[PDB]
């Protein structure tokens, strides 16, 4: 039998975080909001929806600055460059567009995806964008020459998520074939495969200060440690298709569930300090309750969620909350926890 | 057949079969345990790499991707006429071994290797063959 | 060990001073030989 | 562990707050009174009421031999132990006196060796200076 | 020499194992060298064919 | 801490080992230097002498008398003190009551014998109680004492090994 | 008398008997290097099929040697012992007397190393481990593609 | 003398500055890490670097084992026997 | 213990001084022999 640790320090005691509450709901999109991108100076954010428009909203007012057209299918990705005045969109129409924000016009196309594109990440230090789609491939594109410099193959399902970080593993692709692949960017080879999830991996995120990441499939979130992909912990209790995941600079994991569910977790301990259920915009069906995309702003004080009732919901953490009003209900249980 | 530290037949040679040594393969129940609870595990370093390692990896990866960009740009638009008259020779010191029966030590050779002058008007010589895909890399154990 | 370190430092300084004195004596001997060779050449030029 | 004062298990072990040396409380108090509140083996001043921290633990169970089960046997064992302690103290005093005499003789021998080494070093330095400054005079033949 | 036969003080033959290769053939690298006889292989093939006919 | 601060140009690991004749010549030179000038009993390097028994702050006058008695013995190792009266704790025999002895003297002798027998019986009962306690707790007491002695011996051995390792490291560096 | 040394390999266990009355100095050199943990963690750097399993290098190259008599010592060929079969423990050198810390298990009868290397032991228990050691893929320079790391080698007793 | 938590003889004994309990160094470090710098048996905080004082044993004097032949052990046994005899004599006098 | 430590230090210092005196005597004898040989020879 593999030995466990009986020190009772393997379970960190959760830090206290205030609960989150609804602040805003922004209408105007005529499709499910599936993209969201806060610009690096925290002034505006970018929503892409099923009405194939990209809308630029002021973050402070929630007030519609601009609408950009040019896609013909649902916008799935969006990225405001911190080093260039560029925005990056991908869609279900196989198009990966680079928008010049100084002209509000599409200036580049990154062509080569055989099907609709679901994800798009900018490399934090290199001049590279990464897309994944329904063709089972993560395309790694050079920004300047529009050249598909890497074809990351090995997944047998739709590549649904992807993260770029500055150290190896530089690409992490979660796919609907229930596997997660860790990719060395320099060679285009799989460093590792994680097959712990039973269902299609739909959400990934990386921690801002720790060298760890998290993956999420239905009913299960798993925290892993880079660069070896060692299984760190489970986030448990969100029995839904999890589309999204948002960790904060203050260690908050946000899982949004396709049935309209929400879980706010403490990152280090795995404790669920909040469990919410979103509400639908009037006129919606019960089936239209669902958080389809989410992000934090650069401050981390606002959670932006795009939801399948075509809405934008801003969430603030409660300023009138103290550790006495919302006590941590976690105890160091002594259970085998059959793995 | 190998043995492990405590002494049992090691079965990780089956999961690692067909893969290199730097490949990360989870193949035992020990990979299903949390790192904090994983027996011989005290302090765990969960810090990002420093700016030195980050910039070194950035240099290495951007050199590799720059080579790929150069190849892709060469393939995307050829330079009209594909000739190069700067045909600098390469010299090779070739020491022959023994072959075809006889075992006498032949004298070692100095070989001048020059690229051949190609007709600038010549079209591509050979057709492109559609060969089916090879088998994938050996799949990992399913760690449900 | 402390006494041996101090004695090694002192003996190294004394040996360096003795080697410097021997090198100075060798340089003085070389200068005297050069001066004697120059004087012999001058005497041979004056006699011829 | 053992008491620093006697080398046995202290009945009331107390440790110095600055030195960390454990000893019997009565022995430490007697040493502080005899040495004017100075810790033994150190030049620092030890407070008997502030710098001494008692150690609270289980009592040490001494092994009782079956032969010393009677009061007269215990008295004979105590008398033998006292005689052995007196003989050990006398032998320690004699060994200390012999060691002091040997140390004085060794100090005299070391001073003599230092003087002889200084004289030999002076002679060797004079010889080396004579050999180094030995200018080669003209070796004229005996005419 | 892997197994050791000892007649103990009670006059009974005990057989102690230095390794663990006798109990389970883990640590015994000659687990590949086992050869089943004809009858057992015939029984296995017959049972598989019986499942096929079922 | 030692007070020796003299520096001599000696390199045992570097310079050649002197011959026995050279060592004898050096010893002869040292002896000649020692005979050249008288030794100083008040040297600063030499520590102060041991104080007398009466001048010792820790030695009692009874301890001083015992030390003087031990030193007066020709063999201090075999100097055994006089034992106490251990014959009184033995079994008291029947006193020989003479026919010419008076009734009061015989009664006093019988009372003394009875007191000695009662003291011996009390000592025997105490010995029996101590033997019962030994039969009750001797395995535990012996195990605890052996464990404590083994721990003390292990600590002493560890300290000696650490000192030897430090000396070896210092010797290797030198 | 023969004294035992236990090689804990990543193939099995090899219990070697050592011949004190025939080649002593090599035997206490082997015992002292084994008991000190010096042979704990080295590799079996050379394997030749039907010839040899040779190891003991601290660097795993072919040049390391840390014999307890300094850096090297002399040969002790006794003509009673000759390389005569599979599994004989001998001390290997390079030409004249250069015995360091490299040991040499003969895997087959090799009657041409007599008088050149110091026979100082024998595989007592576990010859199947050595047979599986010989049958390993070695690439070009007799070093195996996999690693046959030694972990423990103890006097047992 | 034994550790408060381990219960065995500690090779590196350490004493708390608030309670004076002797324990092992590694055991005290593990207990402070587990209970967030809390001494065992006490609700007050104990600093691992400040409240823990290591115990140093000096081997200047000859070692006396804790046997029955020791002079302090014989004195303690005589004192215990005298106290028991005095208590028995007082009880017998009261009964008489 | 203090007297024994002082005696050990004194013995080590005496051994070091004896070795230094032997080395100095050997050096002085070699220098004297070299000077005598140089005076006897004359031709360098």
């Amino acid at each position: 039998l593999v030995r466990r640790s009986e020190s009772l320090l393997a379970q960190p005691r959760p830090d206290w975080h205030p609960p989150w509450k609804l602040m805003r709901v922004i209408s105007g999109h005529l499709g499910w909001v599936r993209a969201l991108a806060v610009e690096p100076n925290n002034q505006w954010f970018a929503s892409g929806a099923g009405d194939r428009t990209i809308k630029i909203w002021d973050l402070a007012s929630g007030q519609l600055r601009l609408t950009l057209t040019g896609h013909i299918s649902t916008v799935r990705g969006l990225a405001v460059s911190p080093r260039h005045p560029y925005m990056f969109s991908c869609g279900e129409d196989k198009m990966v567009k680079c928008w010049d924000l100084e002209t509000n016009k599409v200036i580049r196309h990154y062509h080569g995806h055989l099907s609709g594109v679901y994800t798009l990440k900018l490399h934090p230090t290199l001049d590279v964008l990464v897309t994944g789609g329904r063709d089972g491939v993560a395309r790694v594109w050079d920004m300047r020459t529009r050249s598909n410099v890497h074809v990351l193959s090995g997944h047998t399902g739709t590549v649904a998520d992807l993260v770029c970080q500055e150290a190896d593993p530089q690409v992490i692709t979660g796919s609907l074939d229930s596997t997660v692949r860790m990719w060395d960017l320099a060679a285009g080879k799989t460093m590792g495969v994680l097959t712990h999830h039973k269902k299609g991996v739909r959400a990934l995120v990386t921690h801002p200060t720790e060298f760890t990441f998290a993956t999420a499939s239905t009913g299960s979130i798993k925290q892993w440690k880079c660069p070896e992909g060692a299984f760190m912990q489970n986030f448990e209790g969100h029995n839904a298709i999890i589309n999204t995941l948002a960790v904060n600079d203050q260690n908050v994991l946000f899982s949004g569930g396709d049935n309209g569910s929400m879980s706010f977790w403490d990152w280090k301990s795995g404790y669920r300090f909040q469990s919410l259920d979103t509400t639908a915009q009037p006129g919606s069906l019960d089936a239209e309750l669902g958080i389809m995309s989410s992000t934090f702003d650069m401050s981390g004080a606002r959670l932006i969620t795009g939801e399948a009732d075509k809405t934008i919901k801003i969430w603030k953490e409660d300023t009138t909350a103290t550790p006495e009003t919302h006590p941590i209900e976690w105890k160091p249980s002594l259970v085998r926890r059959k793995y | 057949v190998q043995v492990d530290s405590e002494g049992k037949v090691d079965y990780t040679a089956i999961a690692r079969q067909g893969h290199s040594s730097d490949r990360i393969i989870h193949a035992s129940f020990k990979d299903l345990i949390p790192l904090r609870q994983r027996a011989e595990a005290g302090q765990i370093d969960l810090s990002r790499p420093s700016k030195e390692e980050v910039e070194a990896t950035a240099e290495r990866t951007k050199n590799a991707l720059a080579a790929l960009v150069s190849g892709a740009l060469a393939a995307q638009k050829p330079k009209n006429v594909q000739v190069n008259t700067k045909r600098e020779a390469t010299f090779v010191k070739y020491t022959p071994s023994a072959q075809m029966g006889n075992n006498t030590k032949k004298q070692e050779r100095i070989i001048k290797i020059v690229e051949r002058q190609r007709d600038p008007m010549e079209p591509p010589k050979f057709k492109h063959k559609k060969i089916p895909r090879g088998p994938p890399s050996p799949p990992p154990p399913v760690m449900h | 060990r402390a006494s041996e370190e101090q004695a090694i430092q002192r003996r190294l300084e004394a040996l360096r001073a003795e080697v410097a004195f021997v090198s100075t004596r060798e340089r003085k001997a070389q200068e005297l030989y050069r001066k004697l060779r120059d004087e012999l050449e001058e005497l041979r030029l004056e006699q011829a | 562990m053992l008491c620093a004062l006697s080398g046995e298990i202290p009945e009331e072990p107390v440790v110095s707050k600055k030195t960390g040396v454990l000893f019997e409380k009565r022995l430490i108090l007697k040493y502080l009174e005899e040495h004017n509140n100075i810790e033994p083996g150190t030049t620092e001043e030890l407070d008997p009421e502030t710098d001494l921290l008692p150690i609270k633990t289980s009592r040490v169970v001494r092994p009782r031999p079956p032969n010393f089960t009677s009061i007269p046997s215990l008295l004979k064992a105590f008398q033998d132990e006292w005689d052995a302690l007196v003989l050990e103290t006398y032998t320690t005093r004699e060994q200390l006196a012999r060691v002091r005499e040997e140390l004085a003789t060794a100090l005299y021998q070391h001073d003599a060796a230092v003087r002889v080494i200084a004289r030999l070093t002076r002679e060797r330095d004079e010889a080396r200076e004579a050999l180094a400054r030995l200018t080669v005079t003209g070796a004229a033949p005996a005419a | 020499g892997t197994l050791d036969i000892i007649e103990t003080e009670d006059g009974e033959m005990i057989a102690v194992d230095k390794d663990g290769t006798f109990f389970s053939t883990a640590n015994a690298t000659d687990f590949a060298q086992h050869k089943p006889d004809k009858a057992a292989v015939d029984r296995l093939v017959a049972d598989l064919r019986k499942a096929e006919e079922a | 801490m030692p007070a020796i601060t003299t520096v001599h140009e000696s390199l045992p690991y570097i310079d050649p080992e002197p011959t026995p004749e050279q060592r004898a010549a050096a010893e002869a030179l040292i002896a000649e230097e020692r005979a050249k000038v008288p030794d100083d009993p008040y040297h600063a390097l030499l520590p102060p002498p041991l104080p007398p028994l009466n001048e010792s702050r820790h030695l009692t006058p009874i301890l001083q008398n015992e030390l003087a008695r031990l030193a007066s013995s020709p063999d201090p190792q075999a100097a055994k003190m006089d034992a106490l009266d251990f014959s009184r704790y033995e079994a008291p025999e029947m006193p020989s009551i003479d026919s010419s002895q008076s009734l009061e003297e015989t009664a006093s002798q019988l009372w003394e014998t009875l007191k000695q027998a009662y003291t011996a019986q009390a000592y025997l009962s105490a010995r029996r109680a101590h033997l019962a306690l030994l039969d009750t707790h001797g395995k535990n007491a012996w195990l605890i004492g052996n464990w404590h002695l083994e721990g003390e011996v292990k600590a002493v051995e560890k300290e000696l090994a650490e000192t030897k390792r430090e000396i070896d490291r210092v010797s290797l560096a030198r | 008398m023969a004294t035992d040394v236990a090689l804990e390999t990543t193939m099995g266990t090899i219990i070697l008997e050592l011949y004190n009355q025939h080649a002593p100095r090599t035997c206490e050199n082997f015992k002292t290097l084994a008991a000190r943990g010096y042979y704990d963690g080295t590799i079996f750097h050379r394997v030749i099929k039907d010839f040899m399993v040779q190891g003991g290098d601290p660097t795993g190259t072919g040049r390391g040697g840390r014999s307890i008599y300094g850096d090297t010592f002399e040969d002790e060929i006794h003509p009673g012992l000759r390389h005569t079969g599979a599994g004989i423990l001998s001390m290997a050198n390079a030409g004249p007397n250069t015995n360091g810390s490299q040991f040499f298990l003969t895997l087959a009868p090799t009657p041409w190393l007599d008088g050149k290397h110091t026979i100082f032991g024998r595989v007592k228990k576990g010859i199947r481990v050595l047979q599986r050691m010989g049958l390993v893929p070695t690439d070009a320079d007799d070093r195996p593609k996999t690693e046959i790391k030694i972990i423990r080698a103890y006097v047992v007793g």
